[PDB]
């Protein structure tokens, strides 16, 4: 606070600026995938398919 | 302290608590001495 008061004045009450922080959490999750093939399957896959 | 005219004075600006108040202060010390009540001699409450 930059106050005006007088030139025979009595010095303003103090001012202190402050900062702030944020803390953005990243580590609780994920994005995963799954795929369950069998092993039959890609061999005929290479047959039956063109 | 200095010596104005033989009598010591210090000055010592005092304390600051606003931007624009310097406030300054002056002093002294003194006593006086009269040995040898004899020589003295005084004829008081004239008519003036």
């Amino acid at each position: 606070t930059a106050t005006g008061v007088a030139i025979t004045g009595s010095a303003p009450a103090a001012s202190m600026d402050a900062t702030l922080p944020a803390q953005l959490p990243i580590s609780a999750a994920s994005v995963q995938s799954t795929f369950t093939l069998n092993l039959k399957e890609i061999e005929e896959s290479k047959e039956q398919v063109t | 302290a200095f010596s104005a005219n033989g009598v010591y004075t210090l000055m010592r600006q005092l304390a600051q608590t606003s931007l624009y108040v310097d406030n300054f202060v002056v002093g002294c010390i003194p006593q006086l001495q009269l040995t040898t009540r004899k020589n003295v001699g005084v004829i008081k409450n004239i008519k003036v």
